[PDB]
RNA sequence: CUUUUGUAUAAUGGGUCAGCGACUUAUAUUCUGUAGCAAGGUUAACCGAAUAGGGGAGCCGAAGGGAAACCGAGUCUUAA
RNA sequence: GAGGACCGAACCGACUAAUGUUGAAAAAUUAGCGGAUGACUUGUGGCUGGGGGUGAAAGGCCAAUCAAACCGGGAGAUAG
RNA sequence: UUAUUAAAAACACAGCACUGUGCAAACACGAAAGUGGACGUAUACGGUGUGACGCCUGCCCGGUGCCGGAAGGUUAAUUG
RNA sequence: UUCCUUGUCGGGUAAGUUCCGACCUGCACGAAUGGCGUAAUGAUGGCCAGGCUGUCUCCACCCGAGACUCAGUGAAAUUGAACUCGCUGUGAAGAUGCAGUGUACCCGCGGCAAGACGGAAAGACCCCGUGAACCUUUACUAUAGCUUGACACUGAACAUU
RNA sequence: UUUAAUGUUUGAUGUUCUAACGUUGACCCGUAAUCCGGGUUGCGGACAGUGUCUGGUGGGUAGUUUGACUGGGGCGGUCUCCUCCUAAAGAGUAACGGAGGAGCACGAAGGUUGGCUAAUCCUGGUCGGACAUCAGGAGGUUAGUGCAAUGGCAUAAGCCAGCUUGACUGCGAGCGUGACGGCGCGAGCAGGUGCGAAAGCAGGUCAUAGUGAUCCGGUGGUUCUGAAUGGAAGGGCCAUCG
């Protein structure tokens, strides 16, 4: 970063923001991960037992990425608007 | 050598 | 040993979706009264780092 | 130099204010203008206070 | 001993010459006063910069009873 | 030979011969080449009649946007 | 028969000139020179130690080393 | 007196002065215990400056230092 | 101690920027970081004279120790390689080596130092280094020591406010 | 508001006292001993002295700083921004080259509607003169522009008056100029306004100087976060100050 004694670029420019502690304990699930559990029910503890999310994760979201073919029940997770349609289009059901 | 003896 | 992050650069740059970096504009901390409103309005959103300075940021952020 | 910064406080409930400068000595009366308040989106009388 | 001062160059002058196709909003000339004047589809900024307000070709002409130089834009 | 705009230079260095004498090593990181596997790839410590086999704890990757809560093929800005 | 008296050997010093200057010698020889009963000179032992000593004071001297001794470590200091 | 390019007009000096110090002295070396001063006691001891002897040593207390004074202004820890 | 300055005048000399005496225009003396005198002293600074002389005019001769030759023993600094002349020009601007030109048979010995920008010591002067050391101060920050009060070791009684 | 009063908290200074503490006063013992310790006595005495905290003084000692450009360095100048020339008719272009300015001002000196036109000179006229106010004529910008110089300005950007706060909030196609950080021009949209009958014009001022990154903080606001949980502190974001 040394620029000859001129004030360098990472120090003429201002700092911004703060780090959220809640962002580190939250994950996102894709539609390709819903067929990698065993039981056909998808909650937080089945996603942890299949090594999909980490052990410190306390919140998760299913997003529209990839595809799901099987009937799947989702328990206690958040679902996006398009992924609720895609889980219900494959015969699944979403409850909180 | 004591060089400072040289007259400058 | 591991490379250490320049921790003051990690407080000023964030990596975007294709590998560029964003930063907050300068000149918006104090004497704001004498400045025009159009000038202060354009300094509010975040910008991208130019091409010539990207390698200097990459040197500061080996783990970004 | 001589010209002192003030600010114009909105007479609506909002905390919004404009800032400007004013010669304290030739014009000792309080400045007062109708300016756009962006929180309630109307033109309200604004009044001078200290910076 | 008494001198030694000068200002920075302002890069004034003509940016788009005659017949060049420009986009709307393009700066045609930077000037101090109105050395050139605004014609059809040509605006004048607050520092007398002449810019394009439509797409087309730059046209220079001398008009009026004072023989002043005008800058216009002819749509292509 | 070196150093310089420029050296036969009267600028530097070497009397000669033989032997020794200066871009390495560790760990991280990125780019390139090549090989394996491929929406997946790979294990560390450790266990192990031990370069085998086990061990997936973890790491990187398939999704981003925002300061963030949060939303999510979008998101942020804004009353829009 | 006094004297920091006088002349002058031993004894202690070092003013002048020549010489030597890969010396006979890392400070000397030759010829002249000052003091020579005193604040003299010398043998033997002892004490004062490095930002410290000691100094009738020249930053002098502390083992041919001094505007901060020598030896060993930090140490392969650092050298645009 | 600058061992080893300076021996002098430089240093010291007897004499003069100012200043401190009442003795568990002032002061100095010592985390301290102690020691020197001194087995001394103001006719003494430390510091400073001048420098035998003769004639002398004029004016200035505004600045800095030092000695004295305490009305008043300001002012820490502490209390809250 | 005086820059201008060898100030001006007198003395000493045939001739004196030094010396001695005096003047006063003290660039910029002066009273104990002393002023001004002063006998005696000084391997102290300056100036004049008599004696004396190779200091000199202007050198000559002699006596010894080297230098020289014979025998024995036997260094050193330096050194890119050398078949290592002059002059005028050229040229990283002062040429043994380049150009033109002139002179020059090969090799020693005793002498002298004009050149080899001769030898010797990575210039002490000067500049530079975001180099060092030590010294100064009313530079910055600290601090030993000295000094101020509070609490502690630390208590009893009695007055005044 | 003052006084004096009884019960009552200290705070101080003063005077006595001895029992802490000092004793480098005397005497005895250990003891063959000017150390030291114990004992007995005198003098002092809650002082002095030491510890923690704190104000002053503190080259006695220590660690450090003490800019660069420069026809060598020093001494002297200068160091950012604006205008003209050098600058060779696009932009840019050096010198310790030739010449001058800035570190503001203004709620009107800003917006709009309506209107208007200068210097200098001559001629006649009360004080009035070389120069005031007035009338006429010449003239044509030789004036004016808030402050330098240049380029502009009559459809006036110059002068005068009525009304006003657009010297607005969120944005912005597209361009100019910089190694960058940054700086500049801008039609057009959304909301809400001023002037005008209306077309329209208005996001400061004829343009170009009138300025300082970051950090650390201060002050208001906010539908963000809040280390067991509910808050709060602190942080973020927006506006703004040093
Ligand atoms: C006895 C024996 C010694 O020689 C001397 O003392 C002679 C008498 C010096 O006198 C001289 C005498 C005096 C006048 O110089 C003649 C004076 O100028 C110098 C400082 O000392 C010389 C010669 C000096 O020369 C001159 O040094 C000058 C700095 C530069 C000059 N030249 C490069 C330009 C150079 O020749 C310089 C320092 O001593 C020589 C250095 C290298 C030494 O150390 C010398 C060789 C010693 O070792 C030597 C053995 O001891
Ligand atoms: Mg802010
Ligand atoms: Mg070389
Ligand atoms: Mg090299
Ligand atoms: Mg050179
Ligand atoms: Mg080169
Ligand atoms: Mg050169
Ligand atoms: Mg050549
Ligand atoms: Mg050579
Ligand atoms: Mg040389
Ligand atoms: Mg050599
Ligand atoms: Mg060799
Ligand atoms: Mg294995
Ligand atoms: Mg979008
Ligand atoms: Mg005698
Ligand atoms: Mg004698
Ligand atoms: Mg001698
Ligand atoms: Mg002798
Ligand atoms: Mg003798
Ligand atoms: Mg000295
Ligand atoms: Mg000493
Ligand atoms: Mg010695
Ligand atoms: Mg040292
Ligand atoms: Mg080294
Ligand atoms: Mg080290
Ligand atoms: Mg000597
Ligand atoms: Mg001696
Ligand atoms: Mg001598
Ligand atoms: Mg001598
Ligand atoms: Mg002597
Ligand atoms: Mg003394
Ligand atoms: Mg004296
Ligand atoms: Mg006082
Ligand atoms: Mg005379
Ligand atoms: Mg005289
Ligand atoms: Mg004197
Ligand atoms: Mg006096
Ligand atoms: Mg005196
Ligand atoms: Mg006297
Ligand atoms: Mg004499
Ligand atoms: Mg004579
Ligand atoms: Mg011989
Ligand atoms: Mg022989
Ligand atoms: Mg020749
Ligand atoms: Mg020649
Ligand atoms: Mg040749
Ligand atoms: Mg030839
Ligand atoms: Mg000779
Ligand atoms: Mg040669
Ligand atoms: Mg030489
Ligand atoms: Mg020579
Ligand atoms: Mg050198
Ligand atoms: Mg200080
Ligand atoms: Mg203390
Ligand atoms: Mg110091
Ligand atoms: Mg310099
Ligand atoms: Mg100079
Ligand atoms: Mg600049
Ligand atoms: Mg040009
Ligand atoms: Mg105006
Ligand atoms: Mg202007
Ligand atoms: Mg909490």
């Amino acid at each position: 970063g040394f620029e000859g004694g001129q004030m360098p670029l990472y120090r003429r420019l201002p700092k911004f923001g703060f780090t959220s502690r809640k962002a580190a304990i939250t994950a996102e699930i894709r539609l390709s991960d819903l067929a990698k559990v065993e039981g056909g029910v998808v909650d937080l503890n089945t996603l942890k037992a299949a090594n999909i999310i980490g052990i410190q994760i306390e919140f998760a979201k299913v997003i529209l990425a990839g595809e799901v073919t099987t009937p799947v029940t989702v328990r206690g997770l958040r679902v996006t608007k398009g992924a609720r349609a895609a889980i219900e289009a494959a015969g699944g059901k979403i409850e909180e | 050598g004591i060089f400072s003896i040289f007259v400058i | 040993p591991k490379i250490k992050t320049v921790r003051g650069a990690a407080k000023r740059f964030k990596k975007t979706g294709k590998g560029g970096f964003k930063h907050k504009h300068a000149n918006l901390r104090h004497i704001l009264t004498k400045k025009a409103t159009k000038r202060k309005r354009h300094l509010r959103p975040k910008a991208m780092v130019s091409k010539g300075d990207l390698g200097l940021v990459i040197a500061c952020l080996p783990y970004a | 130099g001589i010209r002192e910064k003030i600010k114009l406080v909105s007479s609506a409930g909002t905390g919004h204010f404009y800032t400007t400068t004013k010669n304290k000595r030739t014009k000792p009366e309080k400045l007062e203008l109708k300016k756009f308040d962006p929180v309630v989106r109307q033109h309200v009388i604004y009044k001078e206070a200290k910076i | 001993t008494r001198n030694g001062r000068d200002s920075e160059a302002k890069r004034l002058g003509v940016k788009r010459f005659g017949g060049e196709s420009v986009l709307a909003g393009s700066i045609i000339v930077r000037q101090r006063g109105t050395k050139f004047h605004a014609g059809a589809n040509v605006g004048c900024g607050r520092d007398h910069t002449l810019f394009a307000k439509a797409d087309g070709k730059v046209k220079f002409e001398v008009k009026g009873p004072k023989n002043r130089k005008f800058i216009s834009i002819e749509a292509e």
